[PDB]
């Protein structure tokens, strides 16, 4: 089986402009996890980036659309990171994956970079 | 278990796969087989996963080094390449695919890091490192500076780092030998000390990374970048004039990137074996059918001689191809995972003042 095993949870419904709260838990040999990402598809989409947790700088990357609104956020000694949506609109209904790296020489921003994916969590919001 | 009779083929959605699924077709036309290609979300992951079953598909293509492993757990059929055929694709690349002294998937592209310049910025770009502090003075009196590249990972900083004489793992005849490690040599102090003292006077700014590098060159604000062939949409979607061109020389010797090697292995469980070697090396990899996958998405470089030379007419090909040469292939052993973890974490001790160079170099060695 996969070394690295990754589990979100948290989907739920919103109306628009509310919030809500996405989990993911990290198991396995996941000593030498450098990347961790949000990314989202709906159908007949494109899978698109969006938010990046650098595990060893602390840096933070967001989609434009969702910057200032989402926040990403790792705690270490639960191996469990989170997506803190805020002020939610429409276009972010999607099924949510995260996803993990150990290092990549692309960009961290994209899907083609991460190894392991968990299954998704859907995330549904109404105006 | 596998179907017999037809090919099932698998390659990442990053790649041409339209292309691809055209070769089958051709195929399909010569001789009745038909060929399914398929992109399957989490590919990384499934293929061992499916294999491990024996099931899966009968050609799976993805980099050289994770290769490897799927030969030491039994996951890949050894090929049998005449050397007519073996003739036809860089020595390189056959050692790429080579695990445990046998050939176990055929190489198809070849990428690398190069030095990428904005062409109205810098028109004749530096060719040694020494240069850069020179150049990075001027560029900083017009608001612009020479040089930003993703210093947090080891594959953007090795390569300089390689240079003088840093290394890994020995790697002679086709075999490394683990016990002979060159992390904290001479040469590899020279490398990363260079590196340091860029940040010392102010060159490069020690949290530089991958997006805030690309970032900066595609906004015309740095003159140059190091990044591969994947980078090279961004670039366009940008409109920078850029070029392409060979790494920096340090110490007058080459600076020396890792190469990856997109590889196509026949499964273990496939009962179809002399069906894929037919369609890879007869259909694949000619002209025609290299053509076709880099028509639809472009491999970059590639391991075939005579379609290489065809797309090294683009400066940017060629220019992957030099570098690939001049470096070395990534380890696909398994004692190369540490190094990662390790050299990750000495440049960035050296790179912000935590240690110094020796300290750094000692502790990733150890």
């Amino acid at each position: 089986p996969s070394q690295v095993q990754l589990v979100e949870s948290g989907g739920g419904s919103v109306q628009a402009g509310g919030s809500l709260r996405l989990s993911c838990a990290a198991s396995g040999q996941i000593e030498h996890i450098g990347y961790l990402g949000w990314f989202r598809q709906a159908p007949g989409k494109e899978r698109e980036g969006v938010a990046a947790l650098i595990t060893y700088t602390g840096h933070t990357y967001y989609a434009d659309s969702v910057k200032g609104r989402f926040t990403v956020s790792l705690d270490n000694a639960k191996n469990t990171v989170y997506l803190q949506m805020n002020s939610l609109k429409p276009e972010d209904t999607a099924l949510y994956y995260c996803a993990a790296a150990e290092w990549g020489s692309q960009s961290p921003l994209t899907q083609w970079f991460y190894r392991y994916w968990g299954q998704g969590t859907q995330v549904t919001v109404s105006a | 278990k596998i179907e017999e009779g037809k090919l099932v083929i698998w390659i990442n959605g990053d790649k041409g796969y339209n292309g691809l699924a055209e070769v089958g077709k051709k195929f399909e036309k010569d001789t009745g087989i038909k060929v399914t290609v398929e992109h399957p979300d989490k590919l990384e992951e499934k293929f061992p996963q499916v294999a491990a079953t024996g099931d899966g598909p009968d050609i799976i293509f993805w980099a050289h080094d994770r290769f490897g492993g799927y030969a030491q757990s039994g996951l890949l059929a050894e090929i049998t390449p005449d050397k007519a055929f073996q003739d036809k694709l860089y020595p390189f690349t056959w050692d790429a695919v080579r695990y445990n002294g046998k050939l176990i998937a055929y190489p198809i592209a070849v990428e690398a890091l190069s030095l990428i310049y904005n062409k109205d910025l810098l028109p004749n770009p530096p060719k040694t490192w020494e240069e850069i502090p020179a150049l990075d003075k001027e560029l900083k009196a017009k608001g612009k500076s020479a040089l930003m590249f993703n210093l947090q990972e080891p594959y953007f900083t090795w390569p300089l780092i390689a240079a003088d004489g840093g290394y890994a793992f020995k790697y002679e005849n086709g075999k490394y030998d683990i016990k002979d490690v060159g992390v904290d040599n001479a040469g590899a102090k020279a490398g990363l000390t260079f590196l340091v003292d860029l940040i010392k006077n102010k060159h490069m700014n020690a949290d530089t990374d991958y997006s805030i590098a690309e970032a900066a060159f595609n906004k015309g604000e740095t003159a140059m970048t190091i990044n591969g062939p994947w980078a090279w949409s961004n670039i366009d979607t940008s409109k920078v004039n850029y070029g392409v061109t060979v790494l920096p020389t340090f110490k007058g010797q080459p600076s020396k990137p890792f190469v990856g090697v997109l590889s196509a292995g026949i499964n273990a469980a496939s009962p179809n074996k002399e069906l894929a070697k037919e369609f890879l090396e007869n259909y694949l990899l000619t002209d025609e059918g290299l053509e076709a996958v880099n028509k639809d998405k472009p491999l970059g470089a590639v391991a075939l001689k005579s379609y290489e030379e065809e797309l090294a007419k683009d400066p940017r090909i060629a220019a992957t191809m030099e570098n690939a040469q001049k470096g070395e292939i990534m380890p696909n052993i398994p004692q190369m995972s540490a190094f990662w973890y390790a050299v990750r974490t000495a440049v960035i001790n050296a790179a912000s003042g935590r240690q110094t160079v020796d300290e750094a170099l000692k502790d990733a060695q150890t």
